[PDB]
């Protein structure tokens, strides 16, 4: 080799020794998606979230961890094209509206697209239930009828959530695969911990299947 | 829609006056062209080791 | 009205269909039934390029067959050198979801982009010893799937939008829109006189527009899905396509139609990219399934087979000189056979 | 870019002195850093080199074991200390940059020096002393003991120009290419160990020193120098 | 009363491949490359020694009753590699055993690199406490390793070793494996129809054999140094030949049963 050949391979060794520092801080950071219809509480789904068209990223610290999230709604595209590069995310974060009468029928068949695809055989669903304090002061002019036409039993407020919420567990068909639900309105102040207790559980399930006993 | 449908309509008619050729004129000028540039493709014939920079 | 102009749409297509039949009368594969076939091919791993830390999504060579770029989710750009396993450059990007990349003919710049819908171009022969970012082009409203370099100061993207542009690098405009696609725009080539190029879509069409008019000549449609892959034959007359019902076809554009048909009744998965060899004998393809086939151009018959990745190969590549082939994967690894 | 040195001055025989330049306009983390010194009627000499990132150093025989040379990224300076110094070591004193990776020009830039008083190797060869000459074609030759010419296919010889006031400029790298801001009249070619450089054209300001330097292994060496005048 | 001699001839045969296999398979395979797989190499490696530098050349003190004219320099070689190797197989269950307990109780820490640290440390004692039990008696003297009557060759019978060998080889070591996996059974079940089964069969099928395979030794040898009890030579070769059969099922249980180890097979 001559002297300018080993003073080229040098360079090319500090170069991997930094590659391989970026590496690991980017390990030790959990990446969520978030989806959900237009104007159903994805931009203020947390506080605390701060920011850091095409994709939307949003990035917040709680405890002692780095949790960074995903907003992809500006794609008006074909999803079948780029929904693999959201692969090897931890978990999907769903928020429906609940007094939208009629984005339903259009987030139920989203929710169905997404349940349902090649990438996402074994990831898991947060669901949020939004606008709990309009749905109960809604549901006494509109008797549910008009979203669900089908639809037979009492018009109080805690049987129309239990129905809704069942609708959306319908369509899961998986062994391997769980929803966490949560009602939450807007005033509410309690959701990085949500969050936060629904990873913890993940893990714990995927450290057992690598066991064998789930 | 109609002029959506008159948009179409002009394009279609410039695609349909061309001048097309035979289809055995033009597998034949195919085969001339891989016919004359055979000696020099690595990947075809294999180069020597003593030639291969890899 | 609309009646009338539904039904004249009828009538012209009718017309292209007799034509086409009016000048076909005999395929490839009977005029080429009287040629020695090519034989067994057998290929060497000879390069294994590593230092990636997620998937591989695009490559392009340089003009003098010695220097690489390639793009990975990792939000990193990285100059490679073929013959001593080196690295001169690690390029940071400000989005890390980065679906394609290329080379400028002059070895003076290289651009990236993807799901921001953003084309940005990067100086690399400058002073103060660095790479710097030298212009944004915005514009598009749906992500980039491709972009090649005409010269120094111009560009073509394709995107998402079910359009393609023709930019200015110095005044950051617009110069031509071509429109016409009815879906998203996956693939481009362009042409060696650099005076026409190609696309493939999601609507199972090609077509070939002029740069100097922004206007469609002809029309290809012979697939049953989406086309992922498309490449020029070397002589500049013909071109081949990859799509996700498992076929590569060849189409001319003198006879205007459909030539062969590559297929196999043991292969399902779909196609990502395709690449020709220098006398245009070979045909290379990627698949989903893991593996690299090599393909005889006029006997339509399977020649060789590349096994060396783990996961899906997403990228391909044939040097000027024909030397070599440089194949990226899914498993973080680029490979170079001989 | 700018690269600016300090320190200088007269000092007795036998004792100590430490020299520093500054850098701004350019990352100077990834550039590596030599020394070259000038003898008041004489011609250039290698000194030390420090790699980039600090793990290579080299010192010529004639300072080794006095010499010591280091950088402080974060302040962007260079050092060097000299200890014991005897009445050889008066000369002018310059800071180089070098950056080496496939197709790079090391060697392109030069600082204006400093003063100080105190009061197995290639040899490269430039039979010519003196040329008088504007208009009209005049050439440069060298000569080397060994051949410079590498199994990779790369000759490595250096063509630099200096004007009388001025630090020296890179004109011709490895063996044919041409230097960035170099005006295109200017032509180099030769063979194993016979070597020419070709002006075509003169005009003014090309007039003044034309130095060898031979880059195939340390220490680095030079040529005595050949003037161009009227 | 000769075919019985012949089916152990399987058993020594098939467990030097069963585990030369799963070596050649984490080389071979890129996958099995993350921080899990190195405690389950090091069971493998402590199992192949076994295989074929203990049970086949103990194979011979069987037909000759007790005597041992193959010469005084190699029982010191045997017995000590006997003991070693034994010992690591012990460990390496217990090594698996706290790795998997640490992932369920603390799965926010416990991973990426400090995962890796504890896991390499634990190879590193397993064969550091196990060489200094077996080279104890040969390098001090705390009792007779060989004599030239009657061609004996057997470990040392001082109360002093008995008590000590023991106790840190299968007595320690047995309490902290019934402790994890008590705590992993609360686990599944706090957390939490397949499921529930599932959680008992397997756990069952691991506590199981590693209890039969092992304990009828190790009581014998805690008794007849304390005690005058004299077993028939019968039942000394019986209990023996359980302990060495545990490195055959240990591929049985830890690899086996994996998904992700079942597709490597099938490809070679
Ligand atoms: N057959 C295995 C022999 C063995 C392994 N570890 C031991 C530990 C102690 C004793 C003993 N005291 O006999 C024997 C063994």
């Amino acid at each position: 080799l001559s002297a300018e050949d080993k003073a080229a391979v040098e360079r090319s060794k500090m170069i991997e020794k930094n590659l391989k520092e970026d590496g690991i801080s980017a390990a030790k950071d959990v990446k969520l998606l978030l989806l959900g219809a237009d104007n159903s509480g994805k931009s203020t789904i947390v506080k605390q979230m701060k920011i850091i068209t095409g994709i939307v990223e949003t990035h917040f610290t709680f405890k002692n961890l780095h949790f960074r999230l995903f907003d992809v709604g500006g794609q008006r595209s074909e999803r079948k094209k780029w929904i693999h590069c959201f692969e090897d995310v931890t978990a999907i974060i769903f928020c429906v509206d609940l007094s939208d009468y009629n984005r339903m029928h259009e987030s139920l068949m989203l929710f169905d697209s997404i349940c349902n695809n090649k990438f996402f055989i074994d990831t898991s669903i947060i669901l949020f239930l939004n606008k709990k304090d309009l749905f109960g002061e809604k549901i006494k002019k509109s008797p549910l009828t008009i979203c669900f036409p089908e639809y037979t039993g009492p018009n109080t407020y805690e049987d129309a959530a239990a129905y809704i919420q069942a609708q959306f567990e319908s369509k899961n068909r998986s062994p391997n695969k769980e929803i966490y639900c949560h009602m939450t309105c807007a005033t509410d102040t309690n959701n990085a911990q949500v969050i936060f207790d629904a990873v913890t559980d993940i893990i714990i399930a995927n450290n057992l299947r690598g066991c064998g006993l789930y | 829609s109609i002029a959506q449908a008159r948009k179409l309509v002009e394009q279609l008619k410039m695609e349909a006056n061309i001048d097309r050729i035979k289809v055995s004129k033009a597998a034949a000028d195919l085969m001339a062209y891989c016919e004359a540039h055979a000696k020099e493709d690595p990947l075809l014939t294999p180069v020597p080791a003593s030639e291969n920079p890899f | 009205e609309l009646d009338q102009l539904r039904q004249e749409a009828e009538q012209l297509k009718n017309q292209i269909r007799d034509a086409r039949k009016a000048c076909a009368d005999a395929t490839l594969s009977q005029i080429t039934n009287n040629i020695d076939p090519v034989g067994r091919i057998q290929m060497r791993t000879r390069r294994t390029l590593r230092g990636h830390l997620a998937k591989i999504y695009a490559m392009h060579w340089g003009t003098d067959s010695r220097l690489l770029v390639s793009a990975s989710q990792d939000g990193k750009l990285i100059i490679w050198d073929s013959y001593t396993t080196n690295k001169v450059h690690a390029i940071p990007l400000r989005s890390s979801w980065v679906m394609t990349c290329a080379y400028a003919p002059s070895g003076n710049y290289v651009a990236c982009g993807g799901l921001d819908n953003i084309c940005s171009i990067y100086n690399l022969k400058t002073r103060e010893g660095n790479v710097r970012v030298s212009r944004e082009l915005a514009g598009h409203t749906g992500y980039l799937s491709c972009c090649r370099f005409l010269d120094d100061n111009q560009i073509v993207t394709s995107s998402g939008d079910t359009t393609c542009a023709l930019w200015d690098i110095e005044t950051g405009q617009q110069t031509t829109t071509f429109t016409g696609h009815t879906g998203d725009v996956m693939s481009l080539s362009l042409a060696p006189d650099t005076r026409l190029f190609v696309s493939g879509a999601c609507d199972a069409s090609a077509k070939l527009w002029d740069v100097r008019e922004g206007m469609c000549r002809q029309t290809f449609t012979g697939h049953e899905s989406d086309i992922n892959a498309i490449c020029f034959f070397p002589n500049g007359n013909a071109f081949a396509t990859g799509s996700d019902d498992a076929t590569c076809r060849l189409f001319d554009l003198r006879a205007d139609q459909e030539l062969m048909t590559y297929s196999h009744d043991n292969i399902i998965c779909g196609i990502t990219s395709v690449s020709f060899s220098k006398s245009g004998r070979l045909l290379l393809a990627g698949y989903d399934d893991f593996n690299c086939n090599v393909w005889d151009a006029l006997k339509a018959d399977r020649a060789g087979v590349l096994a060396g990745h783990d996961n899906r190969v997403s990228c391909l590549g044939v040097t000027d000189d024909g030397m070599a082939v440089a194949t990226g994967s899914w498993d973080s690894f680029l490979k170079i056979w001989n | 870019v700018q690269l600016v040195e300090s320190g200088g001055g007269l000092v007795q025989p036998g004792g100590s002195r430490k020299l520093s330049c500054s850098a701004s306009g350019f990352a100077f983390s990834s550039f590596g850093m030599h020394w070259v010194r000038q003898a008041p009627e004489k011609g250039l000499e290698w000194v030390a080199y420090i790699s980039s990132g600090s793990g290579t150093i080299y010192y010529a025989d004639t300072v080794k074991g006095r010499f010591t040379i280091s950088r402080d990224d974060p302040k962007n300076t260079l050092f060097l200390q000299m200890t014991s110094l005897r009445s050889e070591d008066t000369a002018m004193y310059y800071c180089v940059r070098s950056i080496y990776y496939y197709g790079s020009s090391p060697f392109d830039f030069w600082g204006q020096g400093t003063t100080l008083t105190v009061s197995s190797d290639i040899v490269m060869t430039q039979a010519t002393s003196s040329v008088p000459v504007p208009g009209e074609s005049v050439s440069i030759s060298c000569r080397s003991s060994k051949s410079l010419l590498h199994s990779n296919g790369n000759t490595y010889l250096y063509w630099f120009l200096q004007r009388p006031g001025q630090s020296p400029q890179l004109l011709i790298y490895r063996m044919s290419n041409l230097a960035s801001g170099v005006p295109d009249r200017f032509s180099g070619s030769g063979s194993g160990t016979a070597f020419t450089l070709t002006i075509s054209r003169l005009e003014a300001e090309d007039v003044g020193v034309y130095y060898c330097m031979q880059h195939l292994e340390y220490p680095l060496t030079f040529g005595a120098g050949t003037k161009l005048e009227l | 009363g000769v075919l019985i001699l012949t089916l152990l001839g399987f058993l020594v045969a098939a467990t030097f491949a069963w585990n030369l296999l799963v070596l050649a398979t984490i080389l071979r395979v890129r996958t099995f490359h993350r921080v899990p797989h190195n405690l389950v190499a090091s069971m493998a490696v402590s199992d192949v020694l076994v295989a074929a530098l203990v049970m086949p050349l103990s194979l011979v003190h069987e037909l000759s009753g007790r005597r041992w004219q193959l010469g005084r320099r190699l029982c010191q070689l045997w017995i000590a590699c006997d003991v070693l190797c034994c010992t690591a197989s012990i460990w390496n269950v217990t090594a698996i055993a706290l790795d998997r307990y640490w992932s369920i109780t603390r799965p926010m820490e416990y991973t990426l690199r400090t995962r890796k640290c504890v896991s390499n440390v634990m190879i590193a004692l397993t064969w550091a406490l196990s060489a200094v039990i077996s080279l104890a008696p040969l390098l001090f003297g705390w009792g007779e390793t060989y004599s030239e009557g009657s061609e004996e060759c057997q470990v040392s019978r001082e109360p002093s070793y008995a008590v000590f060998s023991t106790v840190g080889a299968f007595y320690l070591p047995l309490c902290v494996v019934l402790f994890v996996y008590w705590k992993i059974y609360k686990a599944a079940k706090f957390r939490v129809e397949q499921k529930e089964q599932r959680a008992a069969l397997m756990v069952g099928i691991l506590i199981g054999v590693f209890v039969l395979c092992w304990i009828p030794f190790f009581l014998t040898e805690l008794i007849s140094p304390l005690c005058s009890c004299d077993i028939p030579a019968i039942w000394k070769s019986i209990f023996l030949w359980l302990g060495y059969s545990n490195s055959f099922f240990n591929p049985l249980i830890y690899t086996a049963f994996n998904k992700n180890y079942n597709s490597a097979f099938k490809n070679f």
